[PDB]
RNA sequence: UCCCCCGUGCCCAUAGCGGCGUGGAACCACCCGUUCCCAUUCCGAACACGGAAGUGAAACGCGCCAGCGCCGAUGGUACUGGGCGGGCGACCGCCUGGGAGAGUAGGUCGGUGCGGGGGA
RNA sequence: UCGAUCAACGGAUAAAAGUUACCCCGGGGAUAACAGGCUGAUCUCCCCCGAGCGUCCACAGCGGCGGGGAGGUUUGGCACCUCGAUGUCGGCUCGUCGCAUCCUGGGGCUGAAGAAGGUCCCAAGGGUUGGGCUGUUCGCCCAUUAAAGCGGCACGCGAGCU
RNA sequence: UCGCCUCCUAAAAGGUAACGGAGGCGCCCAAAGGUCCCCUCAGGCGGGACGGAAAUCCGCCGGAGAGCGCAAGGGUAGAAG
RNA sequence: GCUGACUGGGGCCUGUAGAGCACUGAUAGGGCUAGGGGGCCCACCAGCCUACCAAACCCUGUCAAACUCCGAAGGGUCCCAGGUGGAGCCUGGGAGUGAGGGCGCGAGCGAUAACGUCCGCGUCCGAGCGCGGGAACAACCGAGACCGCCAGCUAAGGCCCCCAAGUCUGGGCUAAGUGGUAAAGGAUGUGGCGCCGCGAAGACAGCCAGGAGGUUGGCUUAGAAGCAGCCAUCCUUUAAAGAGUGCGUAAUAGCUCACUGGUCGAGUGGCGCCGCGCCGAAAAUGAUCGGGGCUUAAGCCCAGCGCCGAAGCUGCGGGUCUGG
């Protein structure tokens, strides 16, 4: 889809107050231009949930402007785990390379069995025009046993959309579960110590 | 118990031992290297065990040629 | 990845500079041998001689004397005396060779 | 223009070096004002110590 | 319970827990995950113990991921002996761990039940721990 | 002072792998021979001598394409010299100066010195 | 130019191993054995988690694999006052304190019918036997008991005895 | 265990301890020295009598991962191979 | 005789912190795919399927003192300049020291123990056991004591009383004497900030009723009747009502949840962040935060004015040494 934001511009500040203040500061960068922006770390999270690096978000700058942009890139706090800073990338009418998300729909044979999908790519990078957006990629998963895998190659690509990766990629799997019988017999396992590589002239 | 290693070599001094800019005579060191880390440029030599050292009563001068190694000079006076 | 032709070009030459006297490189054609002298630390050639350039016959070998003597000539005139020979890739013989023999006549030490 | 120099806060354990640039400016002493010229290399040990010295502009 | 199968050196030293965590912050394959709030040195003898309660939590199915392994050497001296004479022999290994990592992951599963069994996988970590679910803050990266 | 070529240096991949196309008047290369100088741990492939029927297929040169490689900001974070704080600890924070790496947007199928041959 | 496991490798002699509870002297708490001290790996007791047992039922009684603490009675680590001396096991005598309570008292739960038990909680006032073996602490055993508790005081107490 | 060498610890000059973690020397070469000329490796794919996962030959790819008598290090094909 | 520590500019050397995975090795999961284990099918030599142990290789995600494609802050040294200091260079005489210790940061060893030990930069005590603060204490905070004063200003730390100066002013938090020693963990303690539902299409509490039949349902077993594991969520009457939330049971049942009819008439039930507090909390001569004692504090956080407070600074006088 497409949702919107209120962005403001910045420069002399600092990111310890801002962060403090309430707004996350970001950068708006094309191939044209390159601005210093900051918002309110509240508000743009009420929409990132929401879009991710998937759907268009334009930002409605202080300056009258209202530009069609979607997020590159989102720095984090390893330690507390929280955003401290975003890229938004000025989307101009060009083509352009984005991740796509993805729906798998079908239930898997395997999942009926006891196994369980592995959604390994959620969503896909492609090449794009931002007007040929899509919404998202369906894919059947319904002939799926345990423990057969999904490629980009089985992808079925609507108009105007063309991977960005190697169909040789994979992108979702069965696998077994997770099994208490195999504890038991797992107990008395019996590992031989690590071995330590020979040096000097024991090769 | 008891130990099987606790063995070492006295350390050798190495590195450089005269800098860019700097002013020295015929026959000082400019380098001491295992290996060539640097390469005897101009006016400068090398011995048996990769010294460098100036062949004149130069000023050193070092000189970074990407690929081909990083190079220690002594343009006269 | 370098070619023998490559290689042997360098090592043959780079040896040369490390003696910082004037280089007499010579090149081999099919038809014609050319012979600049050149000044490795200006980057910058003086004098030029080659058959080419001289209107020069058949036998490659005979020519590369008169080349070689050429190059002498013009060459001293420049006060221009010892320097060092470049064969390239080319082993020192004949064409090669005969060239820098005549050179040596012309004035050139080496 | 030219800064006076006080020095507010004893030296006493901090390293030897800083030590040394109380004695480059010429403070020997606490509360000891000195007025010096403004260049570059007085105005590099006079902040070495500003956590030490409390600085002002005159003249 | 984890360990190397080969190893270069057959004793490291002790290095230190200083800093944030350097990697590993953030869901990278299955839907909820265990994260650390402070170090340590988690041992495989831990690791086994949360990983085996959530397996029998999930009874049959689900899907456990862990994102942390034993390869750092944990040595001690014998026993009742004095200091010195070489280094202590190794006794079994540890994964260090710093704030903000993601320890495990899981998936194909309600919520109420990776919540709890992380929960249960969570008191058996010699630290504190915060469930953590899917942000598109994570697939952002 | 301009464009094409043979030589030879400089920066040291923004210059390379690869795909395509193009050049033979000149020069360059493959070329025609192995009598002669010279030569292969066998081979005139290589080096080398004498040639000048042919071809630019191979190699080299000059140009387009971003699949790989290389290069790569801005903003932010980690870390940090110096100066202060917190916790019993593992450890955690503030101020002043410095400030990465990975990643993002992007850039790149090279630039220039000298002397030769031809051309306008 | 040669003769070096002068390898204890700056190499006392050309040439050399042991024992001392018969021992001596000069010095050291610069250095161990006792004890104390700092630490608390080991030791003692207490807890978090709740897999699994208990016909049924996780938690009456129990607690896999793991986690976090307290205490300073064990074995040790360090080696901080003491080696111009701080005498070290056990016992006898005499106490006194702690409470993680052996008994008596008061409670909850109980797979508590009752009687009698089990398990946590409150409580340190008083009590907590006599013997056989051994130097023994401890432990085993006989006869009993309301019960025959564990520990600190330099493993309390030799200018108080042995 | 005791001298010598290599790497780390060593906190981005040198130097830096511990009965700290890892390995080596007490030789060797008459060529494995000097100089001139020439040559470029492992490795992957396909190809071939005996003939093989690796004997040697042919082809493409291959900036160096082979090699340098020996431990390790630095260095190194534009050579030190 | 200005060359000194320290400082400003500039050039060169480096490979740590941090980080990265291109080399060396370690690494969980998946993909691709030589090589075996095992099932059919075979001795005729070849085929086929694998929820099986797995090489190389790619992908997502990590690890390393002895790994580095990268790579700081700093450090080091050379030149110019500042720097006149119990600074430096040189020659010469006399020594003592060659048993260090605490603290802080970076490591190793140790158990991510020790008033432990061994190195590195620094600091202090040593030699400042002279002074102020810290209840008391060599090394933590402050500060370098020539001597004298019944003078003044300050540092750390402090201002209710012991005990010099505020029972000072403004806002907030705490009811535990937390303050005035400890962790996992546990809890409707209290306060501030946010979020999802549900609510006058009348909620939550209570009240009132209902809550129903196939159906004591099936893989299902020895009890398995909604509530001991699964490979299960299908119909009916309907106002509504899981083939079921839980309590309950040996298994029947009852109890109520989700569920709608009635009753009142406004809010309620569940998450997560921060602040301060509660339990968790057992040791031995007699108790205590240094004491008394303190609760819109005499405690904690934030913001201010003023004072007390050293052998530091000033002020007056004096001594000696060195320089002018
Ligand atoms: C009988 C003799 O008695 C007397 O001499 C004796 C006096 C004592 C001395 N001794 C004795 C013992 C000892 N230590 C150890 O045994 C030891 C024990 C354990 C640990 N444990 C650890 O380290 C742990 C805990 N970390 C674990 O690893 C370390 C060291 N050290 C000694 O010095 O021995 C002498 C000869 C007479 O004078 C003599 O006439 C007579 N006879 C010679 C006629
Ligand atoms: N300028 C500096 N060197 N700062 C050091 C700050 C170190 C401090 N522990 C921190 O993490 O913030
Ligand atoms: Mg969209
Ligand atoms: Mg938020
Ligand atoms: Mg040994
Ligand atoms: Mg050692
Ligand atoms: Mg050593
Ligand atoms: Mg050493
Ligand atoms: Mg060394
Ligand atoms: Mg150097
Ligand atoms: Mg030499
Ligand atoms: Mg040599
Ligand atoms: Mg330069
Ligand atoms: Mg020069
Ligand atoms: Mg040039
Ligand atoms: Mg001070
Ligand atoms: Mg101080
Ligand atoms: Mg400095
Ligand atoms: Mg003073
Ligand atoms: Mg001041
Ligand atoms: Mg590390
Ligand atoms: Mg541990
Ligand atoms: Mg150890
Ligand atoms: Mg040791
Ligand atoms: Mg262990
Ligand atoms: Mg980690
Ligand atoms: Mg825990
Ligand atoms: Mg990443
Ligand atoms: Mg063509
Ligand atoms: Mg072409
Ligand atoms: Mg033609
Ligand atoms: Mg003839
Ligand atoms: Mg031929
Ligand atoms: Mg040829
Ligand atoms: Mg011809
Ligand atoms: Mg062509
Ligand atoms: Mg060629
Ligand atoms: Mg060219
Ligand atoms: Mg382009
Ligand atoms: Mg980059
Ligand atoms: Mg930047
Ligand atoms: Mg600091
Ligand atoms: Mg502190
Ligand atoms: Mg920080
Ligand atoms: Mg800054
Ligand atoms: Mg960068
Ligand atoms: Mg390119
Ligand atoms: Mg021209
Ligand atoms: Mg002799
Ligand atoms: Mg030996
Ligand atoms: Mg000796
Ligand atoms: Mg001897
Ligand atoms: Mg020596
Ligand atoms: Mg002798
Ligand atoms: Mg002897
Ligand atoms: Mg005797
Ligand atoms: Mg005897
Ligand atoms: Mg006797
Ligand atoms: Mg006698
Ligand atoms: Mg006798
Ligand atoms: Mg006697
Ligand atoms: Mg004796
Ligand atoms: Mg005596
Ligand atoms: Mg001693
Ligand atoms: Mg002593
Ligand atoms: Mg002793
Ligand atoms: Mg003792
Ligand atoms: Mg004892
Ligand atoms: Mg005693
Ligand atoms: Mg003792
Ligand atoms: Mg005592
Ligand atoms: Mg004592
Ligand atoms: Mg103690
Ligand atoms: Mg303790
Ligand atoms: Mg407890
Ligand atoms: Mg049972
Ligand atoms: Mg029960
Ligand atoms: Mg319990
Ligand atoms: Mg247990
Ligand atoms: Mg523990
Ligand atoms: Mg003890
Ligand atoms: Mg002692
Ligand atoms: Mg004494
Ligand atoms: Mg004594
Ligand atoms: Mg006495
Ligand atoms: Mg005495
Ligand atoms: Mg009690
Ligand atoms: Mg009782
Ligand atoms: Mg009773
Ligand atoms: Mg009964
Ligand atoms: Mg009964
Ligand atoms: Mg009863
Ligand atoms: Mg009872
Ligand atoms: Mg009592
Ligand atoms: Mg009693
Ligand atoms: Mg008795
Ligand atoms: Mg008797
Ligand atoms: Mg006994
Ligand atoms: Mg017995
Ligand atoms: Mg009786
Ligand atoms: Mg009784
Ligand atoms: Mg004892
Ligand atoms: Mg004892
Ligand atoms: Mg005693
Ligand atoms: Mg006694
Ligand atoms: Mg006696
Ligand atoms: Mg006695
Ligand atoms: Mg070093
Ligand atoms: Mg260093
Ligand atoms: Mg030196
Ligand atoms: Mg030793
Ligand atoms: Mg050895
Ligand atoms: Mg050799
Ligand atoms: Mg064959
Ligand atoms: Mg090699
Ligand atoms: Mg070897
Ligand atoms: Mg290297
Ligand atoms: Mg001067
Ligand atoms: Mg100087
Ligand atoms: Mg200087
Ligand atoms: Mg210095
Ligand atoms: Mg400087
Ligand atoms: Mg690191
Ligand atoms: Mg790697
Ligand atoms: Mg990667
Ligand atoms: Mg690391
Ligand atoms: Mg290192
Ligand atoms: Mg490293
Ligand atoms: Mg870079
Ligand atoms: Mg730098
Ligand atoms: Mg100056
Ligand atoms: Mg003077
Ligand atoms: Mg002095
Ligand atoms: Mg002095
Ligand atoms: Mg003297
Ligand atoms: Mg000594
Ligand atoms: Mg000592
Ligand atoms: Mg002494
Ligand atoms: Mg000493
Ligand atoms: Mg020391
Ligand atoms: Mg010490
Ligand atoms: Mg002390
Ligand atoms: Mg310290
Ligand atoms: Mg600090
Ligand atoms: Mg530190
Ligand atoms: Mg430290
Ligand atoms: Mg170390
Ligand atoms: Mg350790
Ligand atoms: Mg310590
Ligand atoms: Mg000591
Ligand atoms: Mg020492
Ligand atoms: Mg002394
Ligand atoms: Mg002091
Ligand atoms: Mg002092
Ligand atoms: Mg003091
Ligand atoms: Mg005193
Ligand atoms: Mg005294
Ligand atoms: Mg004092
Ligand atoms: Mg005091
Ligand atoms: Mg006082
Ligand atoms: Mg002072
Ligand atoms: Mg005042
Ligand atoms: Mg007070
Ligand atoms: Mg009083
Ligand atoms: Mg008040
Ligand atoms: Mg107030
Ligand atoms: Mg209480
Ligand atoms: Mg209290
Ligand atoms: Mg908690
Ligand atoms: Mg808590
Ligand atoms: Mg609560
Ligand atoms: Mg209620
Ligand atoms: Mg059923
Ligand atoms: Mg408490
Ligand atoms: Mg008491
Ligand atoms: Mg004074
Ligand atoms: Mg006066
Ligand atoms: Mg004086």
């Amino acid at each position: 889809m497409e949702y919107r934001l209120k962005a403001y511009y910045r420069e002399g500040e600092k990111p310890s107050a801002l962060r403090r203040a309430g707004k996350l500061p970001g950068v708006m960068y094309n191939r044209h231009l390159n601005r210093k922006v900051y918002v309110d770390l509240v508000e743009f999270d009420k929409v990132f949930r929401q879009a991710s690096i998937h759907h268009v978000i334009v930002l409605e700058l202080p300056d009258g402007q209202s530009l069609p942009t979607l997020v590159r890139q989102v720095n984090l706090d390893k330690r507390r785990r929280r955003p401290e800073h975003v890229d938004f990338f000025v989307l101009s009418d060009e083509p352009v390379e984005m991740y796509v998300p993805l729906r798998f729909v079908g239930t898997p044979a395997g999942v009926r069995a006891g196994g369980v999908l592995q959604e390994i790519h959620r969503d896909i990078l492609v090449k794009v025009s931002p007007r040929n957006i899509p919404e998202f990629i369906e894919v059947d998963v319904s002939g799926l046993e345990i423990g057969d895998s999904l490629h980009a190659s089985d992808l079925k690509l609507p108009p105007g959309v063309e991977l960005a990766v190697s169909p040789e990629e994979t992108i979702a799997a069965v696998v077994p579960p997770e099994d208490v019988e195999k504890l038991a017999e797992e107990a008395a396992a019996e590992v031989a110590e690590p071995e330590v590589i020979k040096k000097g002239k024991e090769e | 118990g008891s130990t099987r290693n606790g063995r070492d070599s006295q350390a050798k001094r190495l590195g450089v031992k005269r800098y860019e800019g700097q002013v020295v005579r015929a026959g000082n060191i400019l380098v001491r290297q295992r290996g060539t880390r640097f390469k005897p440029g101009k006016n400068v030599g090398m011995g048996r065990d990769f010294t460098l050292f100036a062949l004149v009563d130069g000023v050193v001068e070092f000189q970074d040629r990407g690929r081909l190694g990083r190079y220690v000079h002594v343009r006269p006076l | 990845r370098l070619t023998a032709y490559e290689r042997r070009k360098f090592r043959v030459r780079n040896r040369i500079k490390r003696t910082g006297r004037l280089r007499l490189s010579v090149f081999r054609s099919l038809k014609h041998i050319y012979a600049q002298i050149i000044d490795d630390e200006k980057g910058v050639t003086l004098v030029s001689a080659s058959s080419l350039a001289l209107k020069l016959k058949g036998n490659k070998t005979e020519v590369a004397r008169q080349v070689g003597r050429a190059l002498a000539e013009k060459a001293l005139a420049l006060g221009i005396k010892q320097v060092a020979f470049d064969r390239g890739p080319y082993k020192y013989h004949g064409r090669v060779k005969a060239l820098a023999e005549g050179a040596r006549e012309g004035g050139l030490e080496f | 223009p030219r800064l006076k120099v006080k020095l507010v806060k004893s030296p006493i354990g901090y390293p030897k070096d800083q030590k040394a640039a109380l004695k480059a400016l010429g403070l020997r002493r606490l509360q000891q004002e000195r007025v010096l010229e403004d260049t570059p290399a007085i105005r590099g040990n006079v902040e070495k110590v500003a956590h030490l010295v409390r600085v002002e502009v005159v003249e | 319970m984890l360990m190397p199968r080969r190893m270069k050196y057959r004793k490291q030293q002790r290095g230190r827990l200083k800093g944030a965590t350097k990697g590993g912050d953030y869901v990278a394959f299955g839907d909820y995950g265990l994260v650390a709030l402070e170090p340590a040195w988690i041992t495989a003898q831990q690791i086994e113990a949360a990983r085996v309660a959530m397996v029998r939590h999930f009874r049959r199915g689900g899907k456990i991921f862990i994102r942390i392994f034993p390869d750092k050497p944990y040595t001690k001296k014998p026993l009742e002996v004095r200091m010195g004479k070489g280094k202590g022999n190794v006794e079994g290994y540890v994964a260090v761990v710093k704030p903000g990592r993601v320890m495990f992951e899981v998936a194909g599963v309600t919520e109420e039940q990776a919540m709890e069994a992380l929960r249960i996988a969570g008191h058996k970590l010699p630290i504190k721990t915060k469930i953590v679910r899917r942000d598109a803050y994570d697939e952002a990266q």
